[PDB]
């Protein structure tokens, strides 16, 4: 349970900082929605869900 | 019981509980040597000379170091990747030798440990060092401020790396901490001072060893392994993704995330392997680590080596097969080029050192093995040097070919990180108890030069 | 297909509102002298001394090129390329082509930051310091540079200038730079870049965006070679080699030399979609 | 010893009917049609070729296991290992047919591959192809097939003696046998490891001579190795359920159950790197492999992520679950299913690109050869007994437990 919460910080602050806030071009990246651009999301949100299911059921 | 007459003892001396715990314990209890005051200040003396360079470069400009306009990357980097890579040793064999059921992992899980926590926090020092502007490294953060909530963006490696390097080690800390718990408690009740009564009385929890918080310690430990193997390869595999990522030629490619991955393991356990050798003469406790955990160290590294030497043929085989000019000349300039001598040496550390196990005449010796431990080690620093310098001073429009050469201030730094490691793990060596007593007391019945015998008559 | 339309991602609208270019012919690139300076006058470029210009460490935003060949032609340093065999042959011809032989041919080649559009400088800045345009800039923060210094290696043409030392007012470099009475030069509107920030050959925006200034306020539209005077690496060149100016006016100067059959970008097979085309060399 | 159920016989006989005759059927039907036609008659080729490849590597997935096991003194798999010889027997026939066919390709009976075609390498052709012609020097034909063939040699002699000596070992009064094998075990991991890499060179990038990349062989390492593993369990669940097995419970289940899981988990792992290190830094040499999958093949693309990751991660992580032999089963023919669609997926864009289909002739070679598989296993179950007589380890795995 805590490594699901862990997947919707890490979704719902990405989701609002790169395409709901400054939808802003770094480089060719197709910041238009949540699928466009998703691979470069998921070495984060894999570490939020493991750092989370550790820390907090120790 | 059910023991298979196969096995060799892992415990020799037909030790029982009393003589285990006294047998670790008694380093603990007692003072220092005149030899350990003379190491220590050497260690002491390389770190602190270590921080004045690190000073004067942050102060003064990265200038100072031997960077040129084209390699913007050399020994910062390279020195953060190769202590990263020896930080893994320890999660493998508390956690995956934990996973396969290997019982012999026991009287190294505790060292092994140590070599993670006092490696990482040598590697996270390269990350703030390079920077230019070191004092604002904050910004780094998704913290909300004042210049209309300016955030960070979330595509770059370098950002993926921040998340993975300070949670490998908070996760890894925890977990290593928690197993200590049962040997506080056993120094705690020596208390030959009140001084040492009241610091292990708080380093100790209140760890009264129950049913219950033994069945609870048990499944809180496979629940941690179970996540730590996927932390050993994620967070390597982030790191590796700062090349694999990239345009340039010698760089891009899709072998890297288990390529280094490989590499660190081998390279992880010839590290720990010398440090072993050494301790079981000094601390005497030759008795928990055998030529049976010798040999079995020496084994994984010869399996590990040669999956590297695979990748080696790998690379080379693409990139003949490839039609792309410059990823053949990138190749062509390791093989001769101005720095021939880097790739061939590396070239023939990694290749030989680790077909030398096939032999168990060489493989079963304390003295060959010592020494091929530490070949090991030079090999993969020029690992990480030559993939970072020879694809840099040669790429796309011939205008911007160049040379590369290290500063005193840039080796220095080295020395400096080297140094600290040291000064660390000589400390921990005097102050913790080195072999999980917890542990071993599980195995002394069912393995042992005692109870075998028993078994055969 | 043409390697130009392959693409897993989307593209972005530049249509409207002013797309710039920058268009080299090489028939023209007599030496290029003057172009140079004219570069380092306005962008404030610090004089560096003997050495650290000795250790290839030297700050310059565009550079001229000097390339040589072997066996008197270009072409001949094509043939004994192309004609190759396995492994004992190319260990020996490629360390003979970089001895330059006797009586060559001579080739110049002016070299900046053509503002890329998938730029490989852009997505690994961890702290999101560069940024595009609609205009099709490559916009450097001279802010967020907190100088890991990734994007001088993703770029595959690599003009891309670190800075080292604090070159403005120390004692170590006591040129112009130091005196009192000699920072008259320096222009107010581009400021003084301190240490551990990095700069780049941008267009010129301290520029367009007065000309697009002075022509809002009248109520005009902006005229045909109106941005081509005021961008001085094209407004201060002899010959007619640099021209800069605007592509979605159909009028320009730019959009009459971007449809010919010389049009010809640097290193098409990366991918990176420059906004500067060189032509060809048309010797006989 | 086992007795054969009287029953499985007539029913691979009916896959080996059934799919036989759709086989049959399924070939029995200015520029643009020169390309259209040739996707067209590629069609009942490639339904052949994926469904022999798969079949032959879910046989080298479990000798790559049992090799492993003994040479890792495993103290659980001795009363499996009769289970494994078994399922082993479909190699030395499934290699002879799969060889059979490189050799119809070779004799131009097909347009399967695209450097074995007429007119490629002369530059006298309409047909040249400059780039193919570059890399003739590892594409020639006949080193082709040299050098496939002995990398058959190289697994079937491994089996057989595997067995032969195995049997010996039965039959003695000291060791000698055991020893034997585990020195042979562990030569054949190190040649193994070489062959799989030149392998998928051959058999599966070949496929596509304009396109390369690192990392493909290991990834495809992964893709039928999970399978194998599956295989294993699922026979063992209905020998033990049609009891045949003794000395085998739930611990032994549970820890095939989560072995599986964690290698299921690992090809995810391979199959994200390799796609997101083009997607990020998209160079267009060597992307047109992705770009022509995902318009193309987008459902079979991204299912075979879900079936082969999502599936079994909700499924394989609680330890109860692990025991229950439903649980184990519907798993083990998602995870089989998944893999099918890998090696539909690298093959079919190559052969017919937008005219694949999922129909009669595809449907045909998998009971084909899923009828022959059956035949060989459990035919090559009556051949030995289950539960190998002495050996250093069985006495503990007996006992196992956990
Ligand atoms: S040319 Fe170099 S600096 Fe200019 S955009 Fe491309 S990568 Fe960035
Ligand atoms: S990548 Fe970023 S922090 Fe500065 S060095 Fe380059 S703009």
């Amino acid at each position: 349970l805590y490594g699901c919460v862990g997947i919707s910080v890490a979704t719902t602050m990405m989701s609002y900082i790169m395409i709901h806030d400054w939808p802003q071009d770094i480089g060719g990246k197709p910041s238009f929605s949540f699928i466009q651009n998703m691979p470069s999301f998921v070495p984060i949100m894999f570490e939020m869900t493991v750092f989370f299911a550790a820390h907090l059921m120790v | 019981h059910y023991e298979a007459p196969i096995r060799k003892p892992l415990v020799i001396g037909d030790k029982s509980y009393h003589d285990v715990t006294v047998d670790v314990a008694a380093p603990v209890e007692g003072p220092a040597n005149k030899q350990w005051w003379i190491v220590f200040t050497i260690a002491l003396v390389a770190f602190l000379w270590g921080l004045g360079c690190i000073i004067y470069t942050v102060s003064t400009g990265i200038g100072t170091w031997g960077l040129n306009k084209t390699v913007g990357w050399a020994w910062d980097i390279t020195n953060f990747v190769w202590w990263v890579g020896i930080g893994h040793a320890g999660t493998l064999i508390s956690a995956v030798l934990l996973l396969f059921r290997q019982r012999w992992r026991m009287a190294i899980n505790r060292s092994a440990e140590a070599m993670t926590i006092f490696s990482v926090v040598q590697a996270g020092l390269f990350p703030i060092i390079h920077m230019g502007r070191p004092w604002l490294a904050y910004w780094v953060l998704p913290i909300p401020n004042q210049f209309g909530s300016l955030w960070v963006n979330f595509n770059s490696p370098l950002l993926w790396d921040v998340f993975a390097i300070s949670t490998y080690l908070s996760v890894s800390l925890v977990f290593w901490w928690t197993g200590l718990l049962p040997d506080f408690a056993m120094l705690r009740d020596r208390a030959i001072t009140p001084f040492n009564k009241r610091v292990y009385s708080i380093l100790s929890f209140g760890w009264s060893g129950r049913a219950k918080d033994w069945q609870r310690f048990e499944e809180v430990s496979l629940v941690l392994a179970g996540l730590a193997t996927p932390l050993v390869l994620s967070v390597h595999t982030i790191v590796s993704m700062d090349f694999a990522t990239s345009v340039i030629p010698g760089w891009h490619t899709t072998i890297f995330p288990p390529y280094f991955v490989a590499g660190a393991v081998f390279s992880g356990f010839a590290m720990v392997n010398t440090l072993l050798i050494v301790m079981r003469k000094v601390s005497n406790l030759e008795a928990y680590i055998t030529l049976q955990h010798i040999e079995l160290m020496n084994i994984i590294i010869m399996i590990t080596g040669s999956i590297v030497g695979v990748a080696y043929i790998t690379e080379l085989f693409v990139a003949w097969y490839s039609g792309v000019e410059y990823e053949q000349y990138a190749f062509l300039n390791r093989a001769t080029g101005p720095y021939w001598w880097a790739y061939w040496s590396m070239m023939t550390c990694n290749v030989f050192s680790p077909q030398f196990m096939w032999f168990k005449k060489l493989r079963t010796s304390i003295m060959f093995s010592f020494i091929i431990s530490i070949v090991v080690n030079i090999g993969m620093w020029f690992e990480r040097f030559v993939i970072i310098v020879t694809s840099l001073h040669r790429d796309y429009l011939p205008s911007s070919w160049t040379m590369f050469s290290p500063t005193f201030v840039d080796i220095g730094i080295f020395i400096g990180t080297i140094g600290f490691f040291f000064v660390l793990f000589l400390l921990y060596s005097r102050t913790f108890p080195v072999i999980a007593q917890a542990e071993v007391k599980t195995i002394l019945k069912g393995t042992g030069d005692n109870y075998i015998r028993e078994r055969a008559n | 297909v043409e390697a130009t339309t392959v693409d897993l991602w989307e593209s972005f609208d530049r249509t409207t509102g002013h797309h710039f270019n920058l268009s080299i012919d090489l028939n023209a690139c007599t030496g290029c002298g003057a172009c140079v300076i004219a570069c380092h006058a306005e962008n404030n470029v610090p004089v560096v001394g003997k050495a650290e210009v000795r250790r290839s460490r030297d700050m310059h935003w565009l550079r001229i090129d000097r390339y040589y060949s072997s066996e008197s032609t270009f072409e001949g340093d094509n043939e004994r390329k192309e004609g190759i065999a396995g492994l004992s042959s190319s260990l020996s011809t490629f360390n003979e082509m970089e001895k330059p032989g006797d009586n060559p041919q001579v080739a110049f080649q002016p070299v900046m930051c053509q503002h890329c559009n998938h730029a490989p400088c852009e997505t690994v800045c961890p702290v999101a310091a560069t940024s595009h345009g609609r205009q099709g800039q490559n916009h450097m923060a001279y802010n967020r540079c907190v100088g890991t210094r990734y994007c001088a290696n993703n770029c595959p043409y690599k003009v891309r200038r670190f800075n080292w030392f604090l070159y403005n007012k120390n004692s170590e470099f006591d040129y112009h730079m130091n005196d009192d009475l000699g920072r008259m030069v320096l222009n107010p509107d581009v400021n003084v870049r301190s240490r551990g920030v990095m700069e780049k050959c941008s267009f010129c925006i301290q520029s367009t965006q007065a000309v697009i200034l002075e022509a809002k306020r009248q109520g005009r539209v902006v005229g045909k070679d109106e941005f081509n005077n005021a961008c001085a690496c094209s407004a201060a060149c002899s010959s007619g080699a640099m021209v800069f100016g605007d592509v979605n006016d159909k009028e320009s100067e730019v959009a009459k030399l971007a449809e010919s059959e010389r049009m010809y970008h640097l290193l098409e097979h990366v991918g990176t979609k420059p906004n500067v085309f060189y032509h060809v060399k048309v010797r006989n | 010893m086992y007795t054969f159920s009287s029953k499985l016989k007539t029913f691979s006989i009916i896959l080996m009917v059934l799919g036989l005759l759709g086989i049959g059927y399924g070939f029995l039907s200015t520029e643009h049609l020169n390309h259209v036609l040739h996707q067209l008659q590629n069609k009942p080729w490639s339904a052949l070729y994926v469904a022999c490849i798969f079949f032959l590597l879910l046989s080298m997935g479990v000798l790559a296991f049992y090799a492993i096991q003994q040479v890792a003194q495993a103290g659980w798999s001795p009363v499996l290992f009769r289970v494994m010889q078994g399922i082993t027997a479909y190699l030395p026939a499934g290699s002879i047919i799969f060889f059979i066919i490189l050799v119809l390709c070779g004799l131009h009976f097909n347009h399967i591959f695209v450097w074995l075609g007429e007119g490629v390498t002369d530059p006298k052709s309409p047909n040249y192809d400059a780039i193919i012609a570059g890399k003739s020097g590892y594409l020639n034909f006949p080193f082709w097939i040299v050098r496939a063939f002995i990398f058959l040699l190289g697994w079937n002699i491994y089996r057989h003696f595997s067995r032969k000596n195995c049997l010996a070992q039965d039959e003695a009064n000291d060791d000698l046998y055991y020893k034997k094998n585990f020195k042979i075990s562990a030569g054949f991991l190190v040649f193994f490891i070489v062959s799989e890499s030149i392998m998928a060179w051959d058999w599966i990038m070949s496929f596509d001579p304009h396109w390369f990349s690192t990392l493909f062989a290991w990834y495809v390492f992964a893709s039928f190795f999970v399978s194998g593993i599956t295989s294993i369990a699922l026979i063992t669940i209905y020998l033990k359920s049609k009891g045949y097995l003794e000395y085998v419970n739930t611990s032994h289940i549970h820890d095939l159950a989560k072995f599986m899981f964690g290698i299921s988990v690992f090809w995810t792992y391979l199959w994200f790197s390799q796609f997101m290190l083009i997607w990020y830094a998209n160079i267009p040499e060597e992307v047109t492999y992705f770009v022509t999958r995902i318009q193309l093949y987008n459902l079979p693309f991204f299912g075979a992520v879900v079936m082969n990751f999502v599936f079994p991660l909700l499924i394989l992580i609680n330890t109860d679950f692990k025991r229950l032999n439903w649980v184990v089963v519907m798993a083990g023919i998602v995870i089989l299913l998944g893999h099918y669609v890998d090696f539909f997926n690298m093959i079919m864009p190559g052969t017919v690109g937008d005219k694949w289909f999922i129909g009669v002739p595809e449907i045909a070679s998998i009971l084909f050869f899923l009828g022959l598989f059956i035949f060989v296993v459990f035919t090559a179950l009556t051949k030995s007994p289950l539960l190998a007589k002495r050996n250093p380890f069985i006495e503990e795995s007996k006992h196992f437990h956990y």
